């Protein structure tokens, strides 16, 4: 806030942002169908990841 | 609700549960779609006296940050170490 | 009069296939707390007709990168071979009475795999290629165990003739003396028909549509008709193998009714299984067959060679 | 999930983007009879988890 | 009579196409959640003959369910082009309709109809699952009105 | 407090080991799962018969917009522009002037329904209950231009829907 | 036997709809042959039914008129044909049908409901409702120069 | 004859369905429509590039195992022999050597896919 | 007097939440015994 009635800056911290960044780490040594499972286990919604 | 007795028995047996006690389709236990009007309460500031705004003004009590050090004895941590969690006594193991 | 008999086999097959698509969507729907098609015709009875007309007036596409001749050939092979699987089936009389009907069915099942391999390869797209190579793995997984499971059963029937299985099971269903093989046979037919939980060559949630991702309209319909025809045909085969219907030579239609009911229920079981389970991983399918079914199938094959000899109950050659 | 969307719509008028929780509290108070219906839903829900 | 025949043939193909609408498994943002609720048991879009299929080659309708950004625009146009014809586009929600809450963003396409032709516009943010179903039934009644063979006959 | 979701040791007594062998070989836990889907086959489905049946809604539902009148027929809107100021989407456009009788009334009142996020802030902001979100949600159109509402469209909506809108406001205005 | 009682209810539905012709009309128009209590009818011919033994969401329903506002709606029905007075009841925004609790009358309320007119000649077309802002000088009609 | 007539009819029926499928519908062909599919973005590299096979050793073993069943399928007929002592011994011998070969490949980690 | 949505005077009735997967089925011995019994009858 800068004192006015409009926010000066609003950074949104999305939990899925950091989770998806770890997808490559988590998928090491796995097959394609496991990557499908790993995407679901992180519970990613791109409304928050992308903003 | 309209299932015959044998069909209720069959699906009860197949699922291993008594499905008639907790049907997932709603019948008449739900609220009526027309309700009496409400009469909502008022808040603590609804008074005719002893209610000056300057004594209940949260925004005007906000202050600029305290400068601890600027560039113009025992060690400490940010807070005490977190207490260890205890196991649930409701159901410790799933 | 033989040409009439051919048409009275394949016209009904395709009609049964069309209405199996409706039945699957209704059965899945009710198992999913919904209804499924019930608007297009009463109780959705015209829905298969709408889909069929829709697809065959849809624009068919030949992908720019595809190998044209093989692209067209594969769907023609798929449906052609699917209909060929039905000709030796005794219901109770086969259209074609073969001495080695079982071996014929095995060979034609192997040839039908190439309609998956060539369609996927001819599409010249990555998801299509991945789907086709999953079919290679699937075939490697089940084919050896599938043949030896049949062999163990035929050691009680005594011949490779499909009609002999009726004679073999006149007193009692073969499911009794060979329920372990029936268990493993039933799973093998799911893998053989690319059916859930072994729907890997299409694997929608992984490969979009796998081997047939580039197919549209009528060419796509041919692949759908083929797979659903094979699903029905393999459950008729399962009924003949393990749930033999008694045959009265003077009332052959009583056999047909009893046998048709059994084949339908086995087909309903395929849909039921699809509604119930998650999908395998295609390397886990290969390990299922080779590390579990094959050791057991080899042991049971040894047992079913010895058992007739030790009990003095070897079946007649004829 | 569809029945819980009804709770959203009954407090806010929207099934999804309620815009109901605001700095200072909430936009409107619960309509009469809503807590009864949440109780009916919650009573049966654990059985649904069991089926899953 | 030629007219009577092509009139009846138009009814048949129009009936077949609207009775068997296969949307592409294509969703973009929040609006895709309501699209999921149309497939869910309460509305059961499958019961109208509406079935999702992943491949564009096997899809008849594109439901643009959510914001279309500039980075995504070429991909949406690609999968639309790859649908065989006849093909239809249903624009779902304010974002797809005209940009919505993000109309003034540097990264958003102000309406998917800048990218693809649109047959039906479903308003809302998001439209309820029932509102989307109303839009699909509206698409069906549009297909029912088509006069391809009648116009061909009079060419 | 916490609990462990998966920290249990299987017992090794011969009965338990055989119970697990039967599970592995006879597929008992897979058969059990088939039972659940079978029970659902015989449950009545949750599907409603749209459009002959409709999903339930409440008086607060935020749908298509409408401009309202007083019982006399005069417009409630007095061109204060509070709805225009609050609109998160800048979906509202307003112009105003003294009417021929001197009244403070709008000459333009547009809502871009493809910009609007159907948030209801405009009706919260309105001091005279002029702009509302009505209960209609079945107004999808074949063209984009049909969703750019001007004052004539919004007034027609109010006249079209006032019977329902007034009853919905009657049910909920004591929560506002 | 219960399986017999079930078959009796199914046959009661054929008579409850006024015979096989009435039973087939509703089966092909609405894909539903249930019988409910006639709650009321509106001026366009829509008939409204309820059955409180059905589960919530299936306990009210409308059989749309076959002709509304000059349009043949025997096969073409849509949810926008329900007028506002019945719209509240059909969507369970209220428990009271307009028969019991009629809406407040106003002289400016539409006497004739209209359904969705998109795609037709009656469709709404947007335009600017404001008058021209700048007035241009008009030159004289006489020569003088 | 009956067999050749049946095969010809089936594959002719399939061919006619394809002929109708291509010549009945209205076509509109352009470059973007016929481009290869890959979820909206253009493919990176040809689909003809080598695709590594991680089950290559099982695939070769399938060839050897698939010939074993050719040796075993005659067993129903061999059971009609009068010399049942020899036949039973050789039948069991062949199947055991198949099991031994399976156990060897299993214990040597031939059935695990290359990672 | 004030009227707003409130719980009933004594509160709401108890609400289950803990996992409940009932124990069903015969033992491994009985199930294998039935399987072998069927096999022996089949062989005979
Ligand atoms: C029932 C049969 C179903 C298959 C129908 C195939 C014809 C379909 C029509 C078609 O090909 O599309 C148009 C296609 C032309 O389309 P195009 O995109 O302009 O050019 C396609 C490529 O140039 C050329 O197309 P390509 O890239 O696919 O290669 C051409 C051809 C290669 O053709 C050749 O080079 C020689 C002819 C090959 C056929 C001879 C058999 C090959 C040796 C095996 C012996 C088998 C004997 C039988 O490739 C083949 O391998 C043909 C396989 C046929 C298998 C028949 C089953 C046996 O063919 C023409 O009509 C000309
Ligand atoms: C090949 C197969 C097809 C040929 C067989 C045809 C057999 C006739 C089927 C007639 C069913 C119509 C039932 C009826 O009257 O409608 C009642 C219904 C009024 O009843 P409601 O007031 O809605 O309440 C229904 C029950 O309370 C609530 O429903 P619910 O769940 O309580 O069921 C009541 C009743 C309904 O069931 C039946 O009446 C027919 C049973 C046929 C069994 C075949 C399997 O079932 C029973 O009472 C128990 C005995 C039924 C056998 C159950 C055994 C299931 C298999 C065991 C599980 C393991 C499977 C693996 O009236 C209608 O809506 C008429 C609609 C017409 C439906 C189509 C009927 C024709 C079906 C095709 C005919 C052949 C083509
Ligand atoms: C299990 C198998 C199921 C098979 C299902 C078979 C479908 C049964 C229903 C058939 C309905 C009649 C076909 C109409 C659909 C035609 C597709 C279409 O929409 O085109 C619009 C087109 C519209 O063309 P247009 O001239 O108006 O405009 C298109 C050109 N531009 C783009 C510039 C505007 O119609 C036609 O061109 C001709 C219509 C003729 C309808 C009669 C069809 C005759 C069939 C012979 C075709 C010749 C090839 C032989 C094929 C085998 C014959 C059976
Ligand atoms: C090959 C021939 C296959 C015959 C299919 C006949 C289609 C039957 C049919 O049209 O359903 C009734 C349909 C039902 O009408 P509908 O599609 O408008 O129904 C709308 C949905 N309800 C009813 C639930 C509100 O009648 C028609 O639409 C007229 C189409 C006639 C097709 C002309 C065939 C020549
Ligand atoms: C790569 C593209 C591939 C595309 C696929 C094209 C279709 C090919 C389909 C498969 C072709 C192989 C067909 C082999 C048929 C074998 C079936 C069989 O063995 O029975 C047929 C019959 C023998 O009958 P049987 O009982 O064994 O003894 C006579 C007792 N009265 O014997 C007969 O009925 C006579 C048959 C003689 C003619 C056989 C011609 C086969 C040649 C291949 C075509
Ligand atoms: C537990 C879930 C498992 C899920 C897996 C799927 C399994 C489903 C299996 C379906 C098939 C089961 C059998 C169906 C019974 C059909 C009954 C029938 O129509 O025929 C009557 C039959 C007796 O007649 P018949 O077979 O001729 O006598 C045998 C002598 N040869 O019957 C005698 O009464
Ligand atoms: C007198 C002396 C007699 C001597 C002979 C005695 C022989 C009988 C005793 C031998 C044992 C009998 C049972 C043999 C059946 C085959 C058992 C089997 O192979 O199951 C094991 C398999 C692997 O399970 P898994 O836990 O993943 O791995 C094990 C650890 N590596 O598990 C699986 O297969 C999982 C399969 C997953 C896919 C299942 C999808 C369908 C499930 C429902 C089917 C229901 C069955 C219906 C059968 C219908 C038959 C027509
Ligand atoms: C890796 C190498 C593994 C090699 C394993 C080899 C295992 C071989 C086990 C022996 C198999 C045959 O076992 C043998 O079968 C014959 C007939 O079938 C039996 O013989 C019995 O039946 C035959 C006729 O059927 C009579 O002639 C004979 O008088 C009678 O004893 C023997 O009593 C039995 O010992
Ligand atoms: C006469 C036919 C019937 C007899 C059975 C013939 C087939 C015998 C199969 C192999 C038997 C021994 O060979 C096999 O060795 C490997 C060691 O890596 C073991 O395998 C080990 O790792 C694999 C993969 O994780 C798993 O099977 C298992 O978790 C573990 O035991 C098998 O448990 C053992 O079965
Ligand atoms: S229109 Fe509304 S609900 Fe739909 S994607 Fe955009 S913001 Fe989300
Ligand atoms: S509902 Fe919200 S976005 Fe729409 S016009 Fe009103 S204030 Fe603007
Ligand atoms: S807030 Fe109400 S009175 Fe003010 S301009 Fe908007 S509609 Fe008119």
């Amino acid at each position: 806030s800068d004192g006015s009635s409009r926010p000066y800056r609003c950074k949104i911290k999305a939990p899925g942002f950091a989770h998806l960044a770890g997808l490559d780490k988590m998928s090491k040594g796995h097959m394609l169908a496991d990557v499908v499972a790993i995407i679901g286990t992180q519970d990613i919604v791109f409304g928050e990841v992308d903003r | 609700a309209s299932a015959t007795r044998f069909i209720q028995w069959l699906r009860n047996w197949a699922s291993g549960r008594d499905l008639q006690a907790k049907l997932q389709l709603r019948y008449q236990e739900i609220s009526k779609r027309t309700q009496p009007p409400p009469k909502l309460p008022v808040g603590p500031s609804h008074k005719l006296s002893n209610n000056y705004y300057c004594t209940r003004d949260g925004r005007r009590e906000a202050m600029p940050p305290s400068i601890v050090m600027s560039s113009q004895k025992k060690a400490v941590s940010p807070a005490p170490p977190i207490k260890r969690w205890e196991l649930s006594q409701d159901e410790p193991y799933l | 009069m033989f040409m009439i008999n051919i048409l009275m086999l394949i016209i009904p097959i395709l009609l049964a296939v069309a209405f199996l698509t409706l039945v699957e969507r209704k059965v899945l729907g009710y198992m999913q707390l919904r209804k499924g098609p019930n608007v297009v015709g009463p109780y959705g009875l015209l829905q298969p007709i709408a889909d069929a007309i829709k697809l065959f007036i849809k624009e068919p596409l030949r992908p720019a990168t595809s190998s044209a001749s093989m692209f067209i050939l594969a769907p023609i092979m798929a449906l052609g071979l699917a209909l060929t699987m039905w000709i030796p089936l005794p219901m109770p009389y086969p259209l074609i009475n073969m001495n080695l009907g079982v071996l014929f069915m095995l060979a034609m099942s192997s040839l039908a795999v190439y309609s998956i391999l060539w369609s996927g390869w001819a599409s010249n797209s990555k998801y299509a290629l991945i789907g086709a190579l999953r079919a290679v793995a699937q075939t490697i997984s089940y084919e050896v165990t599938l043949a030896i499971i049949l062999l163990s059963v035929l050691l009680m029937s005594g011949s490779f003739t499909l009609s002999t299985l009726i004679t073999t099971q006149e007193q009692m269903w073969l499911i009794l003396p060979a329920w372990p093989l029936a268990m493993m046979w039933f799973i093998s037919t799911l893998a053989e028909t690319n059916r859930a939980p072994f729907d890997l060559t299409e694997g929608e949630s992984e490969l979009v549509s796998g081997f047939n991702v580039e197919y549209a309209a009528g060419p796509f319909a041919l692949f759908f008709m083929a797979e659903y025809a094979n699903i029905i045909m393999m459950n008729i085969f399962t009924a003949i193998l393990f749930l033999g219907t008694s045959h009265n030579p003077h009332m052959p239609e009583l056999y047909t009714i009893n046998f048709t009911i059994k084949s339908l229920l086995l087909t309903m079981s395929f849909l039921w299984i699809r509604a119930s389970y998650p999908r395998f991983r295609y390397d886990q399918l290969m390990h299922l067959l080779w590390k579990n079914f094959l050791p057991l199938t080899l042991a049971l094959c040894m047992w079913h060679v010895s058992l007739p000899i030790l009990t003095s109950g070897i079946p007649p050659q004829t | 999930r569809e029945k819980m969307f009804e709770f959203y719509e009954r407090v806010s008028g929207a099934r999804m983007h309620a815009a109901y929780v605001r700095p200072g509290g909430v936009h409107q108070d619960l309509p009469l009879g809503l807590m009864d219906d949440i109780y009916e839903f919650s009573k049966n829900f654990s059985l649904r988890i069991d089926e899953l | 009579r030629g007219e009577y025949v092509v009139a009846k043939l138009d009814d048949l193909i129009n009936w077949a196409r609207r009775s068997s609408l296969w949307p592409m498994t294509f969703g973009l943002a929040c609006c895709a959640v309501e699209m999921m609720h149309m497939a869910a048991p309460r509305y059961d879009m499958d019961r109208f003959g509406v079935v999702f299929r992943a491949s564009p080659r096997q899809s008849d309708v594109m439901i643009v369910a959510g914001t279309l950004t500039n980075k995504m625009a070429p991909a949406l146009r690609k999968v639309y082009d790859q649908m065989p014809e006849p093909r239809y586009v249903v624009s779902m929600g304010s974002c797809a309709n005209g940009g919505g809450y993000y109309h003034y963003s540097y990264s958003v396409v102000r309406g998917c109809d800048r990218i693809v032709p649109v047959d039906i516009y479903v308003p809302g943010c998001p439209p309820t699952a029932e509102a989307l179903l109303y839009g699909i039934l509206q698409l069906q009644k549009k297909i029912k009105r088509e006069k391809r063979l009648r116009i061909w006959y009079r060419r | 407090t916490y609990k462990y979701v998966n920290l249990r040791e299987p017992s090794m007594d011969m009965k338990s080991v055989t119970d697990r062998a039967a599970q592995t070989l006879l597929w008992t836990e897979l058969i059990r799962g088939l039972g659940m889907t079978l029970s659902y086959l015989f449950r009545e489905p949750a599907t409603i018969n749209y459009p002959f049946e409709k999903g339930p809604l409440s008086p607060r539902f935020r749908g298509e917009h409408a401009l309202r009148r007083y019982p006399s027929g005069e417009e409630r809107c007095i061109a204060c522009k509070l709805c225009e100021a609050v609109c998160p989407a800048q979906a509202i456009t307003i112009e105003a002037e003294p009417r021929a009788d001197g009244s403070r009334r709008t000459t333009r009142y547009d809502i871009d329904m493809t910009k609007c996020i159907y948030c209801g802030f405009c009706q919260e902001a309105c001091p005279v209950d002029a702009i509302v979100e009505g209960p209609n949600f079945e107004f999808s159109t074949e063209t984009h231009e049909e969703l750019l509402y001007n004052k004539e469209k919004l007034l027609n909506n109010g006249d079209k829907w006032e019977a329902e809108i007034a009853a919905n406001i009657q049910a909920d205005y004591l929560y506002r | 036997m219960e399986l017999l009682q079930v078959l009796k209810r199914g046959l009661q539905q054929v008579s409850g709809h006024g015979g096989l012709r009435g039973y087939l009309r509703v089966l092909f128009r609405a894909n539903d042959v249930r019988v409910g209590t006639l709650v009321g009818e509106d001026k366009y011919g829509n008939k409204y039914y309820e059955d409180n033994k059905q589960f919530f969401g299936r306990h009210r329903w409308v059989i749309y008129t076959t002709e509304m506002n000059g349009k043949n709606t025997f096969w073409d029905v849509d949810g926008s044909m329900v007028p506002p007075e019945w719209h509240r009841w059909l969507h369970c925004m209220t428990d009271d049908p307009p028969t019991v609790k009629p809406p407040t009358a106003r002289k400016f309320i539409w006497t004739n409901h209209k359904f969705n007119l998109s795609g037709t000649p009656q469709q709404y077309v947007p335009y600017s409702t404001t008058r021209k802002k700048i007035q241009e000088w008009v030159p004289p009609s006489t020569p003088y120069k | 004859m009956n067999l050749m007539l049946a095969l010809l009819t089936n594959f002719t029926l399939a061919t006619l369905l394809v002929i109708i499928a291509f010549w009945l519908p209205q076509l509109n062909v352009y470059s973007e429509k016929t481009s290869p599919y890959e979820c909206g973005f253009d493919p990176m590299g040809s689909a003809r590039l080598p695709f590594s096979m991680k089950f290559f050793l099982v695939a070769i073993t399938f060839l050897l195992f698939d010939l074993e069943i050719a040796l075993l399928l005659p067993l129903p007929w061999a059971s009609q022999t009068a010399n049942l002592n020899t036949m039973l011994t050789m039948a069991l011998f062949l199947i055991i050597l198949l099991a031994v070969s399976l156990a060897y490949e299993w214990t040597q980690k031939g059935l695990e896919w290359t990672e | 007097k004030v009227k707003q949505d409130m719980p009933p005077v004594g509160g709401y009735g108890p609400i289950d939440y803990k996992r409940n997967l009932p124990r069903r089925g015969l033992s491994g011995y009985s199930m294998f015994a039935v399987g072998i019994g069927a096999l022996l009858f089949g062989y005979w």
